[PDB]
């Protein structure tokens, strides 16, 4: 409760007061309606420029008509009135950036909302930017382990890839993305979680789960809750993207989750209709595709030459990346809607969650037939790449075979072999929440299935067999798991080592 | 303005309702939000009046009831019922019913919530009940074109999600006190994909979805186990025994729903020996979910039943294990606890 | 010979289940002590 | 302006692609227009990359590759691929990706075509590749309303058919020189009746249709033999042996489409002796359409196979005549020519 | 005698598994002590 300290903190703001005169461009408020303010006189205002109103309220210029300026308020607008002066700052929308944001909860403008003190960041950056061009990029060939075997084996994600999580309400879309953030606490990848249009108690519960699992110290949380201005909800994904890009441009890796791009599209539709811009396919703005394509093309992998040029030679021989996990909600499985149609056509893959599989107890609920990764085997370690080759298409063919042979009389050995194997891999892909698996744990599980060791095991015992096998290798083969976990390497020595351990396990436990 | 991010409460304490389907698949929590979704004449008011009766058994604080755009007769019936029962001195009543102009129906929700926020901020634990939250949004649609706004999808106001968030975020528990809130949600033309119901799901901790197809079979309450859900349905909150019983019931009902078209064309006799046993248990589970209410006694004559969480889990676990495979399917319909199904089978 | 193997295997499952049951007591008693000390310090 | 009616070419020289399905039901011709129709995630870019590998590399003229509304990652992979393959000295690359303003995406197709027209008018034979022509139409929809134009059906610009005709009529072979062109056509929500895809079919000589239902079964390339077609599939242009094989495959697959729904409700045993045999051949034909591509090794794991026109014809005639009725259904899945299917059956 | 030996080994492996479970639970309970700084 330290006296004198508070005084000197105040003296530091008094000492640095801008006592000199300033030349500014100005206007007057004409009308105030639904978060939209109209102004006369701002001759030099640029598009997307910040406007300064009385009492530290800020707006953004979006309509530069010949006789009027249409602005949106970056906070509460009900305190504004006709006749108030509107001023002009020669600066584009910027937010704080750096490692000082890790373990903090902030608003769409970067202000702390966690009450844990000030953010001593030493760098700001523009919210709206253009992604690095064709020649500055590098092919995706490094993994991003989510910790789920169904995703990491059949729909792999690489450093700089963009993978869509899509399904209906209440089927595990947030659970999949939050577990993927939790698994990065030891990977060396920084995390960003952007909450758009969510209730504040749901955001607080996600932060409590990140903290209880030890992942909060490696994550930046950007919040634009359901009661906040549609402008803040529209800008939040770009602010979070800018905070993630700080690591990419400096030869480091980052991961970003947009918990609801469909809520960002609804906020953008509101502003656009209130600015009186003409509507499209479902009252959505004409440029709703460009809203998401301009955001998602920033998530990328940049070459050593780009990082060396950005850092003025301070960082060399290192690539940088930003991986994205956008989320989209569908209505009763309808993908023909305008927003879902746009986003599926932009990402490097998608993970479809199915309510029928979720109700049937397959809880990660990943439809292997509809889900796909456009990077494939380049985003996997040597061991998972070899042990998972063809599993996705084999499960897709098993689902069809199970429906075709459902009421027919007993078939040939080729049909029984495929059906009995597909049933075991289907039961194996099931996993619990907040329980990620390492490369070695996923590898043992994949090896025991594809090498035929599960053929004698009952379907109702596959979960118990996997849990016991992992626990046994953790006690009696710890040095082998540590060797597989160094880089996910594979050779005849490791193959024979796993074989000998699984044989001894089944023959004695 | 809504309470800040730093003022939020992390409560997970289970609230028993005494209603089997709700306590099994939709467990409620103290200081949380509940929503009752349903079309016209399916059970929203009857199921709310039964919840008002059961939660007041353990709760000792105050209640606030906001009537937003509904029947004036139902407000008169509820006022006299509480006055005759001496319950009235612990409830604040606010009304803006269907007879009222658009401005009244648009602001009544805020008036009732302002009274609940006073009691929460005094450090109390209060109940906030809303006759129909959809009417607040609808009153906004009637006025939107007159306010000069361009319409959005299906004629709704462009501000639909913001108008909903500005009200919904104030209805929350804080570090000072708690607000447990229950709201009825009308579903226009039975369409759950309609913009108003679709935008409401994200604001609730427990979602109870009522169905016209279930109500048509005779089952009351007409809840749908496969569409209804709660944030409290977690092994770390309710324990593994409850969680596995609820998951077992949902697996059986989901598999029965997949066979409906085959059973409709070819009948039950063509199914496998495994599917035949599962369909028989699905039919018993579906009937055991029914329960006669103490507010529904006037409609039929049957006395109401209160079933504990322990009795609820024991009944469904036994039906899943096969302990009741010999009893007839009609013995589970309208009987409260599982032991009463055994006595009903004797006739 | 088969009967004693089935008996031993049934007891083996019971020994492992009692260990799982014990682990939850060890973890939840640590949670309640740690949270109680946190409140002790917060009040002070 | 587009070339006049008197300047139009008339060539029918068949072009081999090395892909079984395409060479069988969709034969291409030098100086003609090809369209790869399909939704999201079914293989448009992958099939265009295999066609560039099997045509562009071996060709001795100039090429133009235009990336319109493409992913910046695909453009980088293709540039390094043309550079590492030593092919880059023959190609002009024009890129306008999804991160660029509507004015850029509305005009990049005209830039790439202007470079191809200079080479054509010099008397050269040119290859023109366009990764997504749908993105030119969309940029016009995004800006149409801001240009003060009233919308038409499905929210498209009123100028949809003229804006498409003004571009598509310039992409043509003339008496001076030739342009062989392959365009990828995105199908919104997989609906081929959407105004944009529906207006595009009339501008092309060869129409290749990719199906999401085939891709959802692990079968690749996911081409539909019944919906796909070409102006060159005529006995007077190719030959009666090729034509009879193509119509034979189509007949077997068309009959199987009605039996698929029968087997799923009443079972396989209720079909006739001729129907049971035909269904087995249809499921085998459906698998023999599959082939692992060199550009798809990163997705498939197995190596890439190039198959010839005669090899393709002989393989499909063998399955139609019954020469492989004894082989198992899984032996035809992902195996280039017919010989490898006989070998896969032994593994 | 082979059945006596196998039954002894089956119970020995179970006791080895039980010991591992309790030791991992002790490390979890020891790590759960993060609450001395968190909150
Ligand atoms: N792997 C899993 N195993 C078991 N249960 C799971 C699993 N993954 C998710 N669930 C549970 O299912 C529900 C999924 O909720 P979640 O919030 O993640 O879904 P959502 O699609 O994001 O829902 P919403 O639309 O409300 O945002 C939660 O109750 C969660 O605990
Ligand atoms: N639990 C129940 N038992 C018997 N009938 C019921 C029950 N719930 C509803 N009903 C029947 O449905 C009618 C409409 O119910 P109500 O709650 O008024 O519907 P809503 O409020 O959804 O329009 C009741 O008057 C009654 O006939
Ligand atoms: N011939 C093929 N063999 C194997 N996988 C394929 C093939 N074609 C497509 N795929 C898979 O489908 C994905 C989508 O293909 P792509 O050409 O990118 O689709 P589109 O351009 O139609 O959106 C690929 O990234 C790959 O995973
Ligand atoms: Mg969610
Ligand atoms: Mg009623
Ligand atoms: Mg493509």
């Amino acid at each position: 409760l330290n006296p004198s300290e508070i005084s000197e903190i105040i003296k530091g703001r008094i000492e640095k007061l801008d006592v000199a005169s300033q030349a500014r461009n100005e206007g007057t408020i004409v009308s105030v309606s639904d978060g939209i303010v109209r102004i006369y006189g701002l001759a030099d205002v640029m598009y997307g420029e910040m406007i300064e109103f009385p009492g530290g309220v800020y707006g953004m210029a979006l309509n530069l008509e010949q006789d009027s300026v249409g602005a949106v308020v970056l906070g509460e607008y009900q305190g504004l009135a006709e006749g108030m002066n509107a001023k002009c700052t020669g600066r584009i929308l910027e937010v704080p950036v750096g490692p000082e944001l890790l373990g903090r909860v902030v608003d769409a403008l970067g202000n702390p909302i966690d009450g844990k003190g000030p953010i001593d960041a030493k760098a700001t950056d523009a919210v709206e930017k253009v992604a690095p061009g064709v020649i500055w990029r590098k092919s995706v060939d490094q993994p991003v382990q989510t910790g789920y075997k169904s995703v990491d084996a059949m729909i792999p994600v690489g450093r700089g890839q963009r993978e869509l999580i899509i399904g209906d309400r209440q089927i595990g879309k947030t659970a999949l993305a939050v577990d993927a953030i939790i698994n990065q606490k030891d990977s060396g990848i920084k995390c960003v979680y952007v909450a758009i249009g969510q209730k504040q108690s749901t955001i607080a519960n996600v932060v409590r789960k990140l903290e209880e699992n030890g992942a909060l110290a490696n994550t930046i949380v950007v919040a634009a809750s359901a009661s906040e201005s549609a402008a803040l909800q529209y800008l939040a994904p770009y602010s979070g993207c800018t905070m993630g890009e700080y690591f990419r441009d400096r030869g480091e890796d980052a991961l970003i989750v947009y918990d609801d791009l469909s809520k960002q599209a609804v906020a953008y539709r509101q502003i656009s209709l209130l600015l009186r811009r003409p509507p499209g396919r479902e009252a959505y703005p004409g440029d709703v595709f460009y809203l998401h394509s301009r955001l998602l093309e920033r998530a990328s992998r940049v070459s050593e030459e780009y990082v060396e040029k950005f850092t003025n030679g301070a960082v060399t021989g290192k690539t940088g990346s930003l991986t994205a996990l956008p989320i989209i909600e569908t209505q009763a499985g309808d993908v023909s809607a305008f927003v879902p149609t746009n986003v599926i056509s932009i990402t490097d893959g998608q993970i479809f969650l199915e309510s029928a599989m979720f109700n049937s107890g397959i809880r990660p609920a990943v439809n292997a037939g509809i889900s796909v990764s456009r990077v494939g085997g380049a985003a996997q370690t040597k061991i998972i790449k070899k042990l998972s080759g063809g599993i996705r298409t084999a499960l897709a063919q098993y689902r069809e075979l199970a429906a075709f042979a459902q009421f027919a009389s007993d078939l040939d050995e080729a049909t029984r072999k495929q059906l009995e194997h597909g049933q075991r891999v289907t039961e194996l892909m099931k996993q619990k929440q907040y329980a990620p698996m390492s490369i070695a744990e996923m590898s043992l599980s994949l090896y025991a299935a594809e090498r035929g060791f599960l053929q004698d095991v009952e379907i109702a015992k596959v979960g118990s067999f996997e849990q016991a096998l992992i626990s046994y290798f953790q006690r009696e083969h710890a040095a082998l798991l540590a060797k597989i976990n160094e880089k996910g390497d594979f050779n005849d020595e490791i193959d024979a080592g796993i074989k000998a351990g699984i044989e001894k396990f089944k023959a004695t436990q | 303005e809504a309470p800040s991010y730093a003022d939020q409460a992390g409560g997970n304490e289970l609230l028993e309702t005494g209603i089997k389907v709700i306590d099994l698949v939709c467990p409620f929590a103290k200081g949380g939000k509940v929503g009752l979704f349903g079309g016209a004449g399916v059970g929203k008011t009857v199921n709310m009046m039964e919840l008002i009766r059961n939660i007041a058994i353990e709760h000792s604080g105050y209640s606030v009831f906001a009537g937003v755009g509904e029947r004036t007769r139902e407000g008169n019936d509820f006022y006299h019922e509480m006055k005759d029962s001496n319950v009235l001195d612990k409830v604040a009543l606010v009304y803006g019913q269907m007879n009222e102009p658009p401005g009244n129906r648009l602001r009544v929700a805020l008036t009732g919530l302002t009274m609940a926020e006073k009691f929460r901020d005094e450090g109390r634990d209060v109940l906030l009940f809303i006759d129909n939250i959809y009417r607040y949004t609808l009153a906004g649609t009637e006025v939107s074109a007159l306010l000069g706004r361009m319409p959005s999808a299906v004629g709704y106001q462009p501000t639909l999600a913001e108008e909903m968030g500005v009200l919904q975020e104030r209805i929350t528990s804080t570090k000072k006190g708690s607000i447990t809130s229950i709201q009825a949600v009308y579903v226009p033309a039975d369409d759950l994909t309609d913009p108003s119901p679709a935008t409401t799901f994200a604001h609730l901790d427990a979602t109870v979805v009522l169905s016209r197809d279930i109500a048509s079979l005779g089952i009351y309450p007409a809840v749908d186990p496969l569409d209804s859900t709660s944030r409290q349905l977690d092994p770390l909150v309710i324990g593994q025994d409850h969680y596995d019983t609820a998951r077992g019931v949902q697996y059986v009902l989901q598999r029965y729903k997949e066979l409906k078209d085959i059973i409709a064309i070819l009948g039950m006799d063509e199914l496998s020996e495994a599917d035949k046993l599962l369909v028989a248990r699905a039919r018993k589970i579906q009937r055991f979910l029914s329960q006669p209410f103490f507010v529904a006694e006037v409609f039929t004559g049957s006395p109401g039943k209160y079933v504990s969480l322990k009795d609820t889990i024991a009944g469904f676990k036994g039906i899943l294990n096969g302990d009741y495979d010999h009893l007839p399917e009609q013995a589970f319909y309208m009987v409260g606890g599982i032991e009463e199904a055994v006595e009903k089978a004797k006739k | 010979a088969g009967q004693q193997l089935r008996e031993a295997k049934a007891q083996a499952a019971e020994i492992v289940e009692q260990a799982k049951k014990r682990a939850n007591q060890i973890v939840d008693e640590a949670r309640d002590q740690a949270r109680t000390e946190g409140e002790r310090l917060k009040a002070q």
